[PDB]
């Protein structure tokens, strides 16, 4: 064999290392990864608290499915340098606060950020989940102050339903990759678990599509 | 780091007995283990070997077919089962790890005693060498086959057994070990080797042994006694 | 007889090229990380070993007898019979695995692993070996008309009850159950896929969805077209007495090769039209 | 007749 | 008073530009003209290292030219034996997102860091037979980009908060801070005598620093976008840069201005890494088009291509003795070329 | 605030202006003359024989 006893022992040790590496990779491949993005005071902390340095990682399990979520809000550096690290996530959770409309205004900044994230080269087939929060405060403030301040072209009735539908329609008006990805819109509920169900239902379809691609039928 | 062995005692001929060893202070699961034997008035003799992960087991010809060696990594324990005793000697436990740049045969055990009612040869041609403090000492050990391999290593080892104490490694692959003074030096040829001490000291009184690790079995040279 | 012997060797070279090429790409360019590759490897191996037994039968129709001895006949019958049933069962289990992966994405994740596939492959090989016992126990030469010998299967007592029983036995486990299972699994997959919001809506979504239905229909149709005439003619031959004519001999020898023509289509349907295999092939070629 | 894979 | 200060700054910049223009008398290309070309360079893969299951971001050679360490997106740090592709050690990491790694000159320690803003130190040679962490450095407020050992007790790091630092490992405290840049700092390189080092940032500038004094000496400009890699010349009187505008350039310390530019019309993507050969005659760079190109340092011609990866090339390095070259990519494989 | 930053910038520019500079021709000549004495010991410029190559087989 042209090998000594020392070399044979070294080879055996190397094989025992490869075994553990493969086992760890097979274990880790099953988890679900989510990226959390949003502007300041957009309700990200409330969502984190409800759902169970520079980067903070959160993990939880729900209906025999393991989740891990990452927020990079406190980075405060150039996003173009490290945005490509999170390629390969199942979905992106993007948060917008409805009450931040009177106070230029935060709504245009949120729209610009959403447009920047949606049309990125890295996220071409990555489904995006869109949240709207602070519904109660928005409804209370709508009576006092009209929504025409942010949108002068808006002529609808001063009602919650029409204003919310108009804002949502303006949000999905910015998409330009309707073929590959789907945008999901939800209204945050404070004392409810509908958010977790919504995320789970959304990611099940992505898992189905991945399995369909892997089997070769698609 | 501690290695304690237990068992021994007086056993009648044609009997069986088991020895045990307990490890402490190190990652026992990552080390291989050996058993080495010393007769009451003779040198050292190798007995058995078990690999890390239980992949490989070796035995000596003089004892093959009657001895059993096994390990329990969860409990950090080593065993040796002996049957049909004919074997009066001293038994030691040795740990050894093998990778690039590693230092095998680095730690030995205290030992326990049991009393019953085609191989490379190592020979040392000098014994009972007189010595005085401050004087240099040169000692040579001989081999029947070249210890140099194709990769480029020479497999010779040096040990010291002070009176009333277990052996201690001094030089490996013919490279100084950790925790020993720089007085000792090692050099040699393809088949001839020598160990040099720069300045003799009172603590250097004892017996030296040479060993080879080129291929199994492992063979110990005879003794070399230094007086004062 | 000369023209019919040409078709026998043409299909042999095509089947050896396709199945050997698939194995080479999987062994070196790709790996066995996915269960799909594990199943495809066994399917290709079974198909290649099945195709290896063709040349001996062509000599029997080129000549009028068996130039070899009884040992070669008894070996070739058993090897051919083992490869046939193991290929059929391999494609059946592949169809079941696809249904489990697509229709039950969350509940099946706890019971899908490479160890299970490795055990299933050995299980199906053993089951084929166990069910091929009658062919291996009784086989050998038999004198025929036209003054010569032929490699066939003999029965104890030579009664027609044994012939009818063997034909029913090989028809129940060879055509009906695999066909029913494949049809049910593919029908349920098609039903499930059309109900997914993320996989519908736009025109491009429908354009991409039509391909799955077309592929499933082709996979279902090819099997029936390859394997129906053989069984129908064998069943009809063991019921009514038929006068020997050379045209009937030509027709029987023609319906046999369509059986081997199915194993020349598996690499096309399962490997050369998969996106993963198409990407992996260019890496080493 | 014809049976199996050979006509006799 | 702001207008007067701005006018003084503009006058000083004009004086610097005039002095630099006066210093320049000949071009580098004319000096290294009528010289025989090196010829075509063809190299082939000798080893392939397998075991990572995600994208590879960094690697570093050992000082004996036989052992090396690499880091990957999954939380794993692996030490390789390169003569025989054996795994000496495997180290699990607390944080998955890493960007850099280093190996100590003595051979007793390794280090890594990333988006956690912390640099970790691991002890390799212990009496218990296992590797454990010994020190953690927690000063920066941005992600770590690079780090290099000075000795067994000193290390220098770079961060995305536009700063650099020098640490004392025994006490775990910062000794000196270097604050002159405007954009994120991407890489650093140490001098052969360990008395100086250079850095490159996103403001398209490079600076020279004094380790003992802790103050900036020189500033270099000219690139049109972010600088991604930097490397010293073997004798320590020059360095090279690679940027997103798909070009490379060479600078001189004593002349204090550019010498040479390496570019091609067909090349459009940016540069990820760069290194020199033993003699300083070959310049090696990795690109985003899945290729690694070999450049002549003295001339401006392409000398070879190393096309063996299916994704972006992340890193590359050369041994101390100059025998072999290693490359890592986003396809999770390491290769040795010779 | 702004005044302190501007004063620091002016001081840094003044410090950087005092540097002495040699002509680029001497630097180019010194950088070319380094490779001539080290071109014979660069194993990537000229392949070594397979006997002494550690990555042969």
């Amino acid at each position: 064999c042209t090998l000594s006893a020392e070399d044979k022992a070294a080879v055996e040790r190397s094989k025992m290392i490869d075994r553990n590496l493969r086992e760890d990779g097979e274990k880790a491949a099953k988890e679900v990864k989510l990226l959390l993005l949003g502007a300041g005071e957009s309700g990200k902390n409330t969502i984190v608290k409800q759902m169970k340095t520079g980067i903070v990682e959160t993990h939880f399990t729900f209906k025999d499915l393991y989740f891990k979520m990452f927020d990079v809000g406190a980075q405060r550096s150039e996003r173009k340098k490290w945005i490509h690290c999170f390629e390969g996530v199942t979905a992106i959770i993007f948060c917008v606060a409805l009450s931040d409309y009177d106070l230029m205004n935060r709504m245009h900044a949120s729209m610009k950020l959403f447009d920047s994230i949606c049309n990125n080269k890295w996220f071409t087939e990555t489904s995006i989940i869109l949240f709207l929060n602070k519904k109660d405060l928005f409804e209370e403030k709508i009576k006092r102050s009209p929504l025409t301040i942010c949108y002068p072209e808006y002529t609808g009735s001063n009602t919650y339903e029409e204003a919310a539908a108009y804002i949502q329609c303006q949000f999905e008006d910015l998409n330009r990759r309707k073929d590959t990805k789907e945008i999901y819109t939800h209204f945050t509920c404070s004392t409810d678990t509908k958010n977790v169900q919504f995320v789970f239902d959304a990611v099940t379809d992505v898992i189905i599509k991945n399995n369909l691609k892997e089997c070769g039928l698609y | 780091v501690q290695l304690v062995e237990s068992g021994g005692g007086l056993v009648q001929p044609g009997g069986s007995r088991k020895l045990s060893c307990s490890a402490s202070g190190f990652a026992f699961s990552s080390f291989g283990m050996h058993w080495v034997r010393q007769a009451p008035e003779k040198g050292l003799e190798w007995v058995a070997y078990i690999s890390s992960g239980s992949g490989t087991i070796y035995y000596a010809d003089t004892v093959k077919g009657r001895f059993t060696i096994s390990r329990d990594d969860p409990k950090n324990t080593l065993f040796l089962q002996m049957t049909s005793l004919r074997d009066t000697a001293m038994y030691y436990c040795v740990r050894s790890i093998y990778y690039y740049g590693s230092s095998p045969f680095d730690f030995w055990g205290q030992g326990t005693t049991l009393t019953v009612s085609s191989d490379i040869v190592m020979t040392q041609a000098t014994s009972s060498v007189p010595v005085t403090p401050g004087e240099s000492v040169s000692i040579s050990c001989r081999s029947s086959k070249s210890l140099l391999h194709s990769n480029g290593n020479t497999y010779l080892y040096w040990f010291l057994q002070r009176p009333g104490q277990s052996p201690q490694l001094l030089i490996y692959r013919m490279n100084l070990a950790s925790g020993v003074p720089d007085r000792f030096s090692g050099s040699g040829s393809g088949t001839a080797f020598t160990l040099t001490i720069s300045r003799l000291e009172a603590e250097d009184v004892g017996v030296y042994y040479c060993m080879q690790h080129l291929e199994y079995p492992l063979t110990f040279g005879a003794g070399t006694k230094l007086e004062l | 007889n000369a023209v019919l012997t040409f078709i026998y060797f043409v299909v042999c070279i095509i089947g050896l090229c396709g199945n050997t090429l698939v194995i080479y790409v999987i062994l070196r360019y790709a790996k066995m990380k996915t269960i799909t590759n594990i199943y495809i490897l066994n399917l290709a191996i079974a198909d290649e070993l099945f195709m290896l037994g063709l040349p001996f039968l062509a000599m029997q129709v080129a000549l009028v007898h068996w130039p070899f001895g009884k040992a070669i006949c008894r070996v070739v019958m058993t090897v051919d019979g083992i490869n046939q049933f193991t290929s059929i069962f391999c494609l059946t289990v592949m169809s079941i695995d696809r249904y489990l992966a697509v229709v039950h994405p969350i509940k099946s994740a706890k019971w899908r692993r490479p160890r299970t596939a490795k055990m299933i492959t050995m299980a199906v090989w053993g089951v084929s070996l166990l069910v091929i016992l009658p062919i291996m126990i009784y086989a050998g030469l038999r004198s025929n008309q036209w003054g010569r010998s032929s490699c066939t299967i003999n029965w104890p007592g030579e009664s027609g009850a044994w012939y009818t029983g063997f034909i029913i036995y090989t028809f129940i486990l060879g055509f009906l159950v695999p066909l029913t299972i494949i049809c049910l699994c593919y029908l349920f997959i098609i039903i499930k896929v059309k109900s997914v919001r993320l996989l519908s809506g736009s025109r491009e979504k429908d354009r991409n969805l039509r391909k799955v239905t077309r592929m499933v229909s082709i996979v279902v149709a090819v099997f029936i077209f390859c394997w129906l005439p053989f069984y129908i003619f064998n069943v009809s031959s063991v019921s009514m007495a038929i006068s020997p004519t050379p045209a009937l001999k030509g027709m029987f020898d023609f319906v046999v090769v369509l059986t081997y023509a199915n194993s020349c289509a598996n690499p096309i349907l399962y490997a050369f039209l998969s996106d993963n295999f198409k990407k992996s092939f260019q890496n080493v070629l | 007749x014809c049976f199996x894979k050979t006509c006799x | 008073e702001l207008d007067q200060l701005r006018q003084e700054a503009e006058q000083l910049k004009n004086q610097i530009r005039d002095a630099r223009k006066a210093c320049a008398d000949a071009t580098l290309s004319q000096i290294t003209n009528n010289i025989d070309p090196v010829g075509r360079i063809q190299m082939r893969t000798r080893r392939t290292l397998r075991g990572h299951l995600a994208k590879i971001y960094a690697m570093h050679w050992g000082t004996d030219s036989r052992l090396l360490v690499s880091a990957s997106q999954d939380g794993k740090l692996i030490i390789w034996d390169s003569y025989t592709t054996n795994k000496v050690h495997a180290i699990p990491l607390r944080s998955s997102w890493v960007m850099t790694c280093a190996y100590a000159p003595s051979g007793n320690y390794v280090a890594c860091g990333g988006l956690d803003n912390i640099c970790s130190i691991y002890n390799l040679k212990t009496r218990e037979g296992n590797v454990r962490v010994s020190r953690e450095l927690a000063g920066h407020t941005g992600y770590l980009s690079c780090c290099r050992f000075l000795d067994d007790n000193q290390i220098v790091t770079s961060s995305g908060d536009t700063t650099c630092a020098l640490w004392d490992i025994e006490t775990g405290q910062q000794t000196t801070t270097f604050t002159g840049h405007t954009g994120d700092v991407m890489s650093l390189s140490l001098a052969p005598d360990t008395r100086l080092f250079v850095s490159g940032a996103c403001d398209a500038s490079a600076k020279l620093w004094d380790v003992r004094e802790g103050m900036c000496r020189q500033t270099f400009t000219g690139h049109e976008s972010d600088i991604n890699a930097i490397c010293f010349f073997p004798n320590g009187n020059a360095f090279a840069t690679g940027s997103d505008d798909a070009t490379c350039r060479l600078f001189d310390l004593r002349a204090d201005q550019e010498l040479m530019t390496y570019s091609h019309d067909n090349i459009i993507c940016g540069i990820t890494s760069v290194s020199f050969s033993k003699s300083g005659r070959l310049l090696l760079a990795g690109y985003d088009d899945f290729n690694c190109n070999v450049w002549d340092a003295l001339k401006a011609d392409r000398a070879g291509v190393l096309a063996g990866h299916d994704n972006r090339v992340s890193c590359l390095g050369v041994t101390d003795d100059g025998m072999a070259v290693a490359t890592g990519s986003w396809d999770s494989f390491l290769k040795i070329w010779n | 605030a702004s005044i302190a930053q501007a004063r620091k910038l002016v001081e840094q520019l003044k410090m950087e202006a005092n540097i002495d500079r040699i002509k680029v021709s001497k630097a180019a000549a010194d950088l070319m003359a380094y490779c001539e004495a080290h071109a014979k010991e660069d194993p990537l410029l000229t392949p070594v024989p397979a006997s002494e190559n550690p990555f042969r087989e």
